[PDB]
């Protein structure tokens, strides 16, 4: 029954995290960010939303979109280098 | 539904209710319950589509639960089959062939994925099973379709299901000093699914 | 009572008048002099002369169609005796077609007409038309033309007769297998199969992979519990508007028609002009031209994706299973050389072995999408090598052998090995397969997705509308502004296109082919390559429906061909800032790209032409390595 739809407001905070993300990953061994991982936060948004029975992509759903897709990408790295985008990606 | 649904926090909740007998990996439970519940699966003005399901990909060292969860999943969603690597092969899984026992034609037989059409699959051991059972698996994961071409057969199936995957890093234990890239015996292409 | 069908017959053959001419009489007699004993009678002619015949033979056409045969034998052999066997009949008709799926239980013993694709025929067999026959017991003799023999003697036991073999005649049949088009059949389908038979001048006219449309009659026969196999007595078989005309005229006088159909094609997608435009000449293909020894070029255009994962290639493949009017689309993983190309097995229908299509023989004349194409076996690709460069299949199992065209169109889809391709490699080994399956393709692109912020920010913008739905409006103004053409008005452009024009080139566009190709070969790519540029302007032609090839085509052509085939006086002074920056840069020394424009470019030491070509000479050349989008340059050799 529940399809929850977009409004492009928050247009700002996802597109440089997907910035973001892409320029750690320029000469790291690790995941292949690309356009398909980028797809994961918007329907993982969606999810979210979809929990809630809403209609709409609210800005909330997104920040629990944004933290879970981000934490996978620190999480994923090397000891040395984990530490360091620990704090590079503390605004997200 | 609607009381719960007007409780105010409600993702906690549903995060929480997933499997509760397993202590810890909150991380790990969010994409359990957000793959439950999947996305849309947004057929983009008719010309354009993009799959709607969330695929997840459990890896780490033994005795951390990666399998019994997909022991859960099967219980929980409305419509799952379960698989073991190299228990499946590459015909099991997408589609097998059969002669009509009433008009001796060629005919096929939908597999596990053709089974889990709006549903899920789950896969067990997804890395030591044989790179040719691994391969089938491309299609699925992003189109959501079987694709076969055999004794005459030509069409395509509908495949629609999210899959749930478990594997072991190289050596049986995770090098937290390397890269996931260099820990495991897949590549950036499956992983990209 | 009879006779009246027979008459009215006779009047629509020797009396029926158009165009001022007696066509029906003409025609059999221009029959009769060539000797070819059969009349194609046209049913938009019959119901315009005389409907209530068309009433009886429409709904029972039982006893009509006998009457069909002896009636234009009697008149074609007056004909004959006025100038100077049974005359077969063709039917050729113009009215609505049935879908193959919904023939049902009551269209029995009907004439209907259908459209589909032949996949399977058989080989000729001989069934009797007359026979005479003589009983064992007394030499009594008579003639007789299901048909039984007679179980008592005329004049002696049961069954005395008794086949008289060298005074009896004798037909050739053929039986047909047809299925409706893949195209129209929804996913999670097989297409309906069904057997044809066919006698006479009919036989043979089709092989298997041919679209055809038919007229003739649909009935069953015995061959579950009562399961009787459906069958259709051939009677008929042949294989736009003009405001569409006018519609696609103008599309073709659009003056942004190039990038507009590049824009269309698969327009949910952002930037990816280059890759656009190949399949775009893909989706028309070049020009077929033939030797004078009788040699055969292949016409179609065949591509190769051949970069990192996640770079929409697999969608690239969808959108145009969704654009060509022949469209099939199969995984490597998924598909097998008896699938793929043709087969024989055995009709259980007719208990004989047919010779059977694959999914590369239904594709013919139109365009395959193929994935993981790295990840199919060698002997699936050795067939494919027969169909690329050959357009035949050649087939050779149990004990026959035989030899099959199949002009198919093929965009393969493969994942480069260690799972992105380092530009360290040649290409060769970034490859798991046979060496001269590069030597096949007439393009391979190598797409790459290095990281950036402006361009990454630009996408996502663009991704994030797709799902607001923004989209939707978007595309539909933008079909509304004429910027972007409607997927089946293009399919229908594009099937326009393909049946009508045919274009060819001109010397001012092959002069320079020959001209640049020889620069190409002096810093070396075969002699091959450059006549797979031929097919590009040519394709480019056909979407323009130009009557000729023109060099404004070629320069998009060498631009794709540079952008694709070299994805991994003025040479001198290239050579020479190769031989300063060797002294400039000892071995394993670094710089940045700017610091050459400072050093080298801006006291014109050299120029930056010359400086992008070192650059690119030296790195092949395993002199230098480029690093980190050209803010750090490292020599690695000699
Ligand atoms: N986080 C956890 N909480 C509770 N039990 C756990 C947890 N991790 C592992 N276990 C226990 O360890 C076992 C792990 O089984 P299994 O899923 O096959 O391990 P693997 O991760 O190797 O697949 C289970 O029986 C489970 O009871
Ligand atoms: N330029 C682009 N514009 C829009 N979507 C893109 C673009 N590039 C990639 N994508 C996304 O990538 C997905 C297709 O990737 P695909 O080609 O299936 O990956 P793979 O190469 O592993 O098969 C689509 O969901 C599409 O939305
Ligand atoms: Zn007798």
């Amino acid at each position: 029954k529940i399809y929850p739809k977009l409004h492009q407001m928050d247009m700002d905070k996802v597109s440089r995290v997907y910035a973001d993300l892409r320029r750690e990953s320029i000469s790291t061994g690790s995941f292949p960010i690309t356009v398909r991982h980028l797809e994961s936060i918007l329907r993982i948004a969606e999810s979210f939303a979809k929990m809630r029975l809403s209609e709409f992509v609210s800005s909330y759903d997104l920040d629990r979109a944004i933290k879970v897709v981000v934490d996978s990408f620190v999480d994923a790295q090397k000891v040395s280098v984990r530490r360091q985008l620990r704090r590079s990606f503390a605004i997200y | 539904f609607r009381k719960i649904s007007r409780d105010r926090g409600i993702i906690d909740k549903i995060i929480s209710s997933m499997a509760p007998s397993i202590y810890g990996h909150r991380d790990i439970k969010t994409a359990v319950a957000c793959s439950l519940f999947g996305g849309v699966p947004k057929n983009v003005n008719g010309k354009h589509s993009i799959r709607g399901d969330i695929n997840v990909l459990l890896l780490g060292d033994p005795g951390t639960a990666k399998s019994q969860i997909l022991k859960y999943v099967e219980k929980t969603a409305h419509r799952a089959v379960f698989a073991t690597g190299q228990g499946a092969s590459a015909v099991g899984l997408t589609a097998s062939v059969r002669k009509d026992p009433i008009t001796k034609e060629w005919t096929l037989e939908g597999g596990a994925l053709v089974l889990a059409d709006k549903g899920v699959c789950l896969i067990d051991e997804f890395d030591k099973m044989n790179d040719q059972d691994r391969t089938s698996i491309h299609e699925a994961m992003e189109q959501q379709s079987i694709s076969i071409s055999k004794a005459g057969i030509v069409t395509t199936l509908q495949a629609r299901c999210s899959i749930i995957a478990a594997a072991n890093p190289n050596g049986g234990r995770y090098n937290s000093t390397l890269p996931l890239a260099q820990n495991v015996s897949l590549t950036e292409p499956i992983l990209s699914r | 009572d009879n006779t009246e069908i027979i008459k009215s017959f006779k009047n629509f053959i020797l009396e029926f008048r158009l165009d001022s001419q007696f066509i029906y009489r003409d025609q059999l007699r221009n029959n009769i002099l060539v000797k070819n004993y059969s009349l194609t009678v046209n049913m938009e002619h019959l119901i315009g002369y005389n409907e209530d015949i068309y009433k009886k033979l429409s709904d029972e056409p039982s006893d009509i169609i006998p009457l069909f045969e002896t009636a234009i034998t009697q008149v074609a052999k007056r004909i004959s005796i006025l100038s100077r066997p049974t005359f077969q009949l063709i039917l050729n008709s113009n009215a609505n077609q049935i879908p193959l799926r919904d023939l049902d239980s009551e269209h029995v013993s009907k004439i209907v007409r259908l459209s589909g694709i032949i996949i399977s025929t058989s080989v000729l067999s001989s069934r009797a038309t007359y026979l005479s026959i003589m009983c064992r017991n007394c030499r009594h003799t008579t003639s007789i033309t299901t048909v039984s023999l007679p179980r008592s003697c005329l004049s002696c036991g049961p069954d005395p007769y008794i086949i008289i073999h060298e005074s009896s005649k004798f037909i050739d049949q053929q039986f047909l297998k047809l299925q409706e088009i893949p195209e129209l059949v929804p996913v999670g389908e097989m297409p309906r199969n069904l057997t044809m038979t066919c006698d006479r001048y009919l036989t043979n006219k089709v092989i298997p992979g041919t679209r055809v449309t038919i007229v003739g009659i649909y009935s069953i026969y015995n061959s579950g519990v009562a399961i009787r196999t459906p069958y259709i007595k051939i009677l008929g078989i042949q294989s736009f508007t003009e405001e569409e005309e006018e519609e696609f005229l103008q599309l073709s006088r659009n003056p942004k028609l190039y990038e507009i159909l590049t824009n269309s094609i698969a327009p949910s997608i952002f930037g990816n002009e280059d890759i656009k435009k190949a399949i775009v000449c893909l989706l028309m293909g070049g020009s077929k031209k033939i030797l004078p020894d009788g040699m055969r070029l292949r016409g179609d255009i065949n591509v190769l994706l051949l970069g990192d994962p996640g770079t929409a290639k697999s969608q690239l493949l969808k959108f145009v299973e969704k654009v060509s009017p022949i469209a099939v689309y199969t995984s490597g993983k998924g598909s097998s050389a008896a699938g793929l190309t043709a087969s024989v097995q055995r009709d259980p229908m007719t208990r004989e072995f047919y010779l059977e299509g694959g999914a590369m023989v239904l594709a013919d004349g139109g365009v395959v999408c193929i994935d993981e194409f790295d990840k199919m076996r060698d002997e699936d690709r050795v067939a494919i090598h027969e169909a690329m460069e050959q357009q035949t299949i050649s087939i050779a199992k149990a004990g026959i052998t035989t030899v099959l065209n199949s002009r198919t169109s093929v965009l393969a889809a493969a994942n480069p090995i260690y799972g992105r391709y380092d530009d360290l490699k040649s290409p060769g080994d970034n490859i798991d397969f046979q060496t001269t399956i590069l030597s096949a393709f007439d393009m391979i692109f190598i797409v790459k997705d290095d990281h950036n912020e402006e361009r990454d920010i630009s996408i996502a913008n663009h991704v994030i509308n797709i799902h607001t739905g923004n989209a939707n409006a978007m595309q539909n103004q933008q079909e509304e502004n004429g910027s972007e053409i409607s997927i089946e008005k293009m399919k229908r452009y594009i099937t326009y296109c393909r049946l009508k024009c045919a274009p060819r080139l001109s010397p001012q566009a092959a002069e320079k082919l020959s001209s640049n190709f020889v620069t190409i070969r002096k810093q070396l790519i075969t002699i091959r390559q450059l006549e797979a540029i031929i097919r590009i302007t040519e394709s480019l032609a056909k979407l323009e429906l130009s009557p000729i090839a023109q060099e404004r085509h070629v320069d998009e052509a060498i631009r794709l061909f540079q952008a694709s085939t070299m994805d991994a006086t003025s040479l001198s002074e290239i050579r020479r800032f190769e031989q300063e920056l060797k002294r400039r840069l000892p071995i394993g020394w670094s710089t940045s790209y700017q610091t050459l424009r400072r050093e080298f470019v801006d006291t014109h030491r050299f120029s930056q032409l010359a400086l992008d070509k070192a650059l690119y000479a030296l790195e092949k050349h395993e002199t230098i390595q480029l690093r980190h989008q050209g803010q750090n340059i490292y020599r690695s050799g000699v």
